[PDB]
Formats: C-alpha cells, sequence, structure tokens
C-alpha cells in the first residue's frame, strides 16, 4: 500500500534537482523534509543542509569506489563489487529504487556487481547511469536493473549501458539477456537496441548467417534474435529451421541509422577480465 | 646579523648534503630489497623475476636515468 | 576460529592491492619525471648566477639577477607542490598495505589464542 | 527543477585524470574522515554557548571529532542503550573508554608518521582533505571541552530514545515478527558451509604465514619509498630555505661591501652515484 506512491518530495542531487516517481525505502524520518541531497560522488543522502556542507568538506571520494575498466573521452565505466562497496551500493540502489518501480532492495547488495557510467568533469567522475548483474544468474541474465538518472536524458546514455552490458557477455563467450519482467521504457529501449544492432550485423555482412552466428558475435539470446526478427517482419521458417533475409525496409533503416552518428561503446578500450568469484 | 645568516646557511647546507646522502641510501637499500625479496604470492604478481618488475624503484626518475 | 576462513577472506581483502600498488609507484614515477625537468630548468638558472660568483664574486649583481631570483624561486615552489604529491601518494600506498598487515595480524593473534594455529 | 545556484560552494577543487585505468578498492568511509557531522542546531551551539567569549576556538572539525568519540563509546559500553535511554552514562563514567578509543586508524597513523622518520606535522593521505590539517588532538579536546561538548551531545541521545541522531535505515530486528514493512531493507543471508578437513586447514595455516610475510616484505618497500619521498621533501625545502638565505646574505653583504666567502654562496659538485 504505501510502496505503492512517490515517497519522497523533492532531491537535489549535485547540481540537479530530479523528480522521484516512485517510493524508495530511504530513512523515513527524511519524507518530512522539503529538500533531500544526494552527494553527487558518494550518493549519500542528507535532510540537513549544514550536515551535506561539512560532509562535502571533508569528502576525498570523487569518482565510483572501484576500478575504471572503461574510458573513451565521452563516458567511463566502473566496476563496483557490492559486497566490497556495502555503503556506496546500498545508496545507489536506494537512488535506483527512486525511478524503478519493481527493483527489490529487500536483500542486501552482496551478490550483485554494479557497472557505473560516469562523464568526467574538473570536479571529477559523475554517475549519469549504471546497470547491476547478479555475480552468479540462474537464468544467465546479464542486467538484473539498468537505469538512466532522469537529469541526463537525451543524449544517448542508455544506449551506451546496454551496449556495455552486451561487451562484458562478449568478454564472457556467453550469451546474455535483461532479468526477468522489463520496465515500461526498459522494454522500449531494448527493442530498439536489439533492432538497430541486428539490422546493422546483417547488412553489413552482406552473406547470409545463421540464427547461431548472429548470437554468436553479439552474445544475443537466440529468443531476442528471433523476436527481433519477427517484428522487422524478416523471419521465415524452412525445413525446421528459422532463417533470416533482407528486404527493402532494411537497407532503408539502415541508412537511417548509421545517418544518426551515435555514440557507441570501443571495445579496445574495455580493459576488464570477467570476476572469479569462489 | 650577517654573521648569524652565514652561520645559519652553512646549518642548512649540512641538512641538505645529509638528506642527500640519506636518499641515495634509500635508492640502493630499496633496490637490494627488490631483489632480496622478489628473488606463489607477491605484490607484484598478485598473491592468489624481472628487472621491470621494480615498480618500486622505477618510481625514481634518478633509477630510470641509471637504467637507461 | 577457521583457518581456511581467514585466508579466503585476507586474499579477497588484498586482491586488488597489487593494482594499487602499481597505479600509486607509477604516479610517483610521472611525476618525479616532471619535478627532474623542472629541476634543470631550477638549476640551470641557478648556474648563471654561480657562474658570475666565481667570475667577479657576490658584490658585483649580476646583470640578470632579480630577474633570474624570481624564476629560481618558481620553479623551485613547482618543484615542493610536486614533491608533495609524491609524498601523498607514498603514503597511501604504505597506509593501505599497513592496515590489510594489521588486520592479518589481529587474525592470526585470534588463532593463536586457540588451539587452531601453532605459534 | 534544473540548476542548483549553491553547488559551485559545495563542490570545489579539481579530480585530476591519469593515464592509466583509475585503481581503487577503498570504502566510502575510508574517504569521508570524521563520521559526524554538524548540523543547524550543532553549529549556534558551538557559535553561541561554546565560542561566543571564549580564548580558546572549538573548530567544527574538533566539535565532530568529540561527539564521534562519544558515539564509539556509548555503542560499546551501552549497545542496548534503547532499554533505558535516561541512563545514559555520564561524562567521568564514559571518560576512561574515550581516553583509549583509536579513532580512524589513529595508533596506526602515529606508528607510520613515526616509522617514516618524519615526525613533522601529521601522516597525510589521498583519503585526507588538507581542511582536517588544523585540529588538535583528541585526548587534549576531551580535558578542555569533553564535559561541556559531552552535556550537549547527552540530550541529543536522549531525544532520540538512544538511537542514532542522523536518521537510519530501518533494518530488520530478529526478534520481530514483521509485517511486511517496504521501509525494512538490505535484510542479511549468511552462507554457512561446511567446514574443510583438518589436514587442508593445517596447509591453509601454512599459506597463511607464506602470505603475512609477503605482506610484510611489501610494507617494507613501501615504507622506503616513504622514506625516499620524505627525504626528498626536506631536500627541497632545504633547497628553498637555502635560496632565501643566499639572497640575503648577498643584500646585507652588499650593503657592507666585504669581499670572499662566497664558498656557502655556490653549490659544489661532488662524486653521486
Amino acid at each position: 500500500e504505501v510502496a505503492r506512491v512517490r515517497n519522497l518530495n523533492r532531491i537535489i542531487m549535485g547540481k540537479y534537482e530530479i523528480e522521484p516517481w516512485y517510493f524508495s525505502p530511504y530513512p523515513i524520518e527524511l519524507t518530512d523534509e522539503d529538500f533531500i541531497y544526494i552527494d553527487d560522488f558518494t550518493l549519500q543522502y542528507f535532510g540537513s543542509k549544514k550536515q551535506y556542507e561539512r560532509y562535502r568538506k571533508k569528502c576525498t571520494l570523487r569518482h565510483p569506489p572501484g576500478n575504471e575498466i572503461y574510458r573513451d573521452d565521452y563516458v567511463s565505466f566502473f566496476e563496483i563489487d557490492g559486497r566490497k562497496q556495502r555503503t556506496w551500493c546500498r545508496n545507489l540502489c536506494l537512488l535506483s529504487k527512486l525511478f524503478l518501480d519493481h527493483k527489490t532492495l529487500y536483500y542486501d547488495v552482496d551478490p550483485f556487481l554494479f557497472y557505473c557510467m560516469t562523464r568526467r568533469d574538473e570536479l571529477g567522475h559523475h554517475l549519469v547511469g549504471y546497470f547491476s548483474k547478479e555475480k552468479e544468474s540462474a537464468d544467465g541474465y546479464n542486467v538484473a536493473c539498468i537505469l538512466t538518472l532522469p537529469q541526463y536524458q537525451r543524449m544517448g546514455y542508455g544506449k551506451l549501458l546496454i551496449e556495455f552490458s552486451y561487451e562484458l557477455s562478449k568478454k564472457e563467450n556467453k550469451v546474455g539477456s535483461p532479468q526477468k519482467p522489463l520496465s515500461d521504457l526498459g522494454l522500449l529501449s531494448y527493442r530498439a537496441y536489439w533492432s538497430d544492432t541486428l539490422i546493422t550485423l546483417l547488412v553489413e555482412h552482406q552473406k547470409e548467417i545463421t540464427i547461431d552466428e548472429i548470437s554468436s558475435m553479439t552474445s544475443m539470446t537466440t529468443t531476442d534474435i528471433l523476436h527481433t526478427a519477427k517484428t522487422l517482419n524478416i523471419l521465415r521458417y524452412y525445413k525446421g529451421q528459422h532463417i533470416i533475409f533482407l528486404n527493402e525496409d532494411i537497407l532503408d533503416r539502415y541508412n537511417r541509422l548509421k545517418a544518426k552518428k551515435r555514440r557507441t561503446i570501443d571495445p579496445n578500450r574495455l580493459i576488464w577480465k570477467p570476476p572469479v568469484f569462489t | 646579523s650577517y654573521e648569524a645568516l652565514k652561520a645559519e646557511l652553512k646549518k642548512s647546507l649540512q641538512d641538505r648534503r645529509e638528506q642527500e646522502d640519506t636518499f641515495d641510501n634509500l635508492q640502493q637499500e630499496i633496490y637490494d630489497k627488490e631483489t632480496e625479496y622478489f628473488s606463489s604470492g607477491n605484490i607484484i604478481k598478485g598473491f592468489d623475476f624481472n628487472n621491470n618488475d621494480r615498480i618500486f624503484s622505477l618510481s625514481s626518475a634518478t633509477y630510470v636515468k641509471q637504467q637507461h | 576460529m577457521d583457518p581456511s576462513l581467514v585466508l579466503e577472506q585476507t586474499i579477497q581483502d588484498v586482491s586488488n592491492l597489487p593494482s594499487e600498488f602499481r597505479y600509486l609507484l607509477e604516479e610517483i614515477g610521472s611525476n618525479d619525471l616532471k619535478l627532474i625537468e623542472e629541476k634543470k630548468k631550477y638549476e640551470q638558472k641557478e648556474s648563471q648566477i654561480h657562474k658570475f660568483i666565481r667570475q667577479q664574486g657576490s658584490i658585483p649583481k649580476h646583470p640578470q639577477e632579480d630577474g633570474l631570483d624570481k624564476e629560481i624561486k618558481e620553479s623551485l615552489l613547482k618543484c615542493q607542490s610536486l614533491q608533495r604529491e609524491k609524498c601523498v601518494l607514498a603514503n597511501t600506498a604504505l597506509f593501505l598495505i599497513a592496515r590489510h598487515l594489521n588486520k592479518l595480524e589481529k587474525n592470526i593473534a585470534l588463532l593463536e589464542e586457540d588451539g587452531v594455529l601453532a605459534p | 527543477s534544473m540548476t542548483w545556484n549553491e553547488y559551485d560552494k559545495f563542490y570545489t577543487g579539481s579530480f585530476q585524470e591519469t593515464t592509466s585505468y583509475i585503481k581503487f578498492s577503498a570504502t566510502v568511509e575510508d574517504c569521508c574522515g570524521t563520521n559526524y557531522n554538524m548540523d543547524e542546531r550543532d553549529e549556534t551551539f558551538l557559535n553561541e554557548q561554546v565560542n561566543k567569549g571564549s580564548s580558546d576556538i572549538l573548530t567544527e572539525d574538533e566539535f565532530e571529532i568529540l561527539c564521534s568519540s562519544f558515539e564509539h563509546a556509548i555503542h560499546e559500553r551501552q549497545p542496548f542503550l534503547s532499554m533505558d535511554p535516561e541512563s545514559i552514562l555520564s561524562f567521568e563514567e564514559l571518560k576512561p573508554t574515550l581516553i583509549k578509543s583509536d579513532m580512524a586508524d589513529f595508533n596506526l597513523r602515529n606508528q607510520l608518521n613515526h616509522e617514516i622518520n618524519s615526525h613533522k606535522t601529521h601522516f597525510i593521505t589521498q583519503f585526507d582533505p588538507v581542511s582536517q590539517m588544523n585540529t588538535r588532538p583528541l585526548i587534549q579536546l576531551i580535558e578542555k571541552f569533553g564535559s561541556k561538548i559531552y552535556d550537549y551531545w547527552r540530550e541529543r541521545k536522549i531525544e532520540v530514545n538512544g538511537y542514532e541522531i542522523f536518521p537510519q535505515l530501518k533494518f530488520e530486528r530478529p526478534g520481530e515478527k514483521e509485517e511486511i514493512d517496504p521501509y525494512v531493507c538490505f535484510r542479511r543471508r549468511e552462507v554457512r558451509h561446511p567446514r574443510k578437513t583438518r589436514r587442508i586447514d593445517i596447509l591453509n595455516s601454512q599459506r597463511l604465514r607464506a602470505l603475512h610475510q609477503e605482506l610484510k616484505n611489501a610494507k617494507d618497500l613501501a615504507l622506503l619509498v616513504a622514506k625516499r619521498e620524505n627525504v626528498s621533501l626536506n631536500w627541497i625545502n632545504d633547497e628553498l630555505k637555502i635560496f632565501d638565505q643566499r639572497v640575503k646574505i648577498k643584500n646585507l653583504k652588499r650593503s657592507l661591501n666585504i669581499s670572499g666567502e662566497d664558498d656557502d654562496l655556490i653549490n659544489h659538485k661532488r662524486k653521486r652515484p
């Protein structure tokens, strides 16, 4: 009952005031405040402006508490272990829950890895979005929850997050799909990514290509590939096996897509080996 | 006045001489300890030799100049 | 008290330490390279003052003494700034390893107070 | 919505980018300093009740050191304070515990500051802000201000019924029946694994001793590098002192027209490795 309504009033994270959408189990005492402050580096919450000031004067952290595993001139990615960085990850999950309706904060953050995308500044690395990932997922999910912060929309950050999640899976030699039921906005973003990478792969490869060979190059599951082809009306059934072809629509979409000149993940800048848990 | 400044300048010149000598020892000490300790689990290799693995001596541009 | 648990926890705690030592030490190295180039910049100007003193003494003033002295102090001051950074960097590396070592020594002590670990 | 006007007041400084990727594993607590942070009520008390006519000012940072020690001591001696908040210990009963308190690895930092041979000021890392330099030691603050500040902190502790002054997350309690509360979060579920065989325990005991030695070797190298940079800092401080003295010598010498004794006014090359 209480969890089905917006919990907090208005929040100032860093320099941007953001409007929460959903309940988040922040300290209930904070629901009595007009303004809540979120530190831009530690994601720590404050009801008191004076405590915030004192905290900012003593805080030396200027980036996510973990190793930088990716860097281009647009964004960086940090890999953070929930078990190693408990306070920071809880703060992130509390912040994320404000904008994700079906994220659970039921258990502690230990079984999750957090891949945090930042943009660099004179002041440091500013978190703009993230995706979490189970250390060991029974269903083979390569993303648990994924979010772009509201103040950083209209910047193509969501696309970079989704790209980076599959780049990890490719370096893992695994196929992957986002967790369980997807949010309405999340479902929209993945279908756009799935269509874009599928039509880009088909057109540039030119030759005929197998479902399993597409699955091998993109780390997309066969399920996501088939459904993406059905939506694009380029899937057919022959002799008990599925086949993907090309039409006038796919070549047309490709030209429009290439014209957009979007920012992309450069896999050569990903210095990362999969974490080993005993 | 002039006599005091010349007396405390010799004092600070002697200090510079002492800092320079203890610096030369530490550099040699560091190099010897890199040899003794690193020649299974290492602070160099991972906890789980080579002249390029001397990350401690290589932190000094004075040692880098000597090796080149 | 479980020695296998203590060993597993210590290895996890220290997993990122060799990477941090390398990262800190090469930032010290990169600063020391900048420091040396700045040392040459003020030692050459200090050499001109010293060259003049050997020939004519300290009583005659170098034709550019006021200009060189300001440039030497400036270059000497940014050397002190670089050296302070290397000190801070070296202190963090020492602090990280020292903190891990104390935690391990406390664990070893707790294991020795039991019959679990032999002293 | 959009931009906050006081951002530039709250976010100052520069993060310098490194050529190689950032390597980091310190926690948020490692980079925050003193865990107590004054609110608006604390500063008016410090401004008007403590420092109004004082000859010796208690700085905001020194204030937080004191309250932080009070919190750590009470948690140690009265863990179930919320059972009877008015039975909170007095300052004099708590003072023995405050004297022994080791806040933010203070004893470790002191030992390191000793080992380096610096002994100058305090041991500073990347995790420390430069504003914290001006603070007095805790034991000195306890004597001059301890009881007065504790009187204030004691009341705030009673007002919050023995819980925390700062708003806390609601965590599950192992005796509560529970009630489907959305504010309860971050429940913990232990691993509970069977023991290894006794032989493997002995083998891992040997690996533990070996790992301890490798960390010891690493600490020796790390201390040597810190000593090397410390004497390098002393050297440049001497070069700065020698420069100022050499200029003053020459100006006074030129005033009095004395010749010779120029040996100390120039550098002399010597055999260096």
